[PDB]
């Protein structure tokens, strides 16, 4: 029964390393997609005010 | 000319953060600095500084010249800190026109070419290429015949 039931709990283990490394590999891709999303972002601002000065004017 | 040069030949710490923060941006190690000016203008923009692109442009056709694309520090650092506004409020607006009535004695209303002529030549400075018609082809803008302290800061407000 013990040899057993370390075989099924190494078999877990192992199960719950392969889906952190999986969610590392989401994470990262989503913090570069984030770093990204912050730079549109700063590009759209600037227009905007380049374009509320164009419209005063 | 001197002014932003003797605070980079002053460099503080205040200034030097955002300084060295755009440097480790640009420079990674052991670089010559190059920071291109288009480059500089496009970290400049980013880093959350003043988003003013019009110096940035002025660099641009004024700086990189060399064809090598990089840019001294000096330069660079008097642009960088002349980006920002360094200015004491160009002193006061009533003491400003207490100083161009000194300066215009016709009291026409306003003040002529020739009076402000008078003026910087008693200043005794050097001439360049901002000379003779810079202030001509500035203060015409509406080409009144004159120009007025009105037309004189409309040239060259906030006289420090």
């Amino acid at each position: 029964e013990a040899e057993k039931a370390a075989d099924e709990s190494e078999r877990g283990m192992k199960v719950i390393e392969s889906r952190a490394q999986k969610d590392e590999e989401k994470m990262e891709i989503q913090e570069i997609q984030l770093k990204e999303a912050k730079h549109i972002a700063e590009d759209a601002d600037r227009k905007y005010e380049e374009v509320a000065r164009k419209l005063v004017i | 000319d001197d002014i932003y040069k003797a605070a980079v030949e002053q460099l503080t710490e205040e200034q030097k953060n955002e300084f060295k923060a755009a440097f480790d941006i640009f420079v990674l190690g052991a670089e010559d600095g190059c920071i291109s000016t288009k480059e500089l203008g496009k970290v400049m923009r980013m880093l959350g500084q003043n988003p003013t692109p019009e110096e940035l442009q002025e660099m641009i056709d004024e700086v990189d010249e060399d064809g090598s694309g990089t840019v001294d520090f000096d330069e660079f650092l008097v642009m960088m800190v002349r980006c920002m506004k360094d200015d004491s409020k160009g002193k006061s607006e009533e003491e400003l026109s207490d100083l161009f009535r000194m300066f215009d004695k016709n009291a026409d209303g306003y003040i002529d070419l020739d009076e402000l002529k008078m003026m910087l030549q008693a200043t005794g400075e050097t001439i360049t290429e901002d000379d003779i018609e810079e202030l001509m082809k500035d203060g015409d803008k509406n080409n009144d015949g004159r120009i007025d302290y009105d037309e004189f800061l409309e040239f060259m407000k906030g006289v420090e």
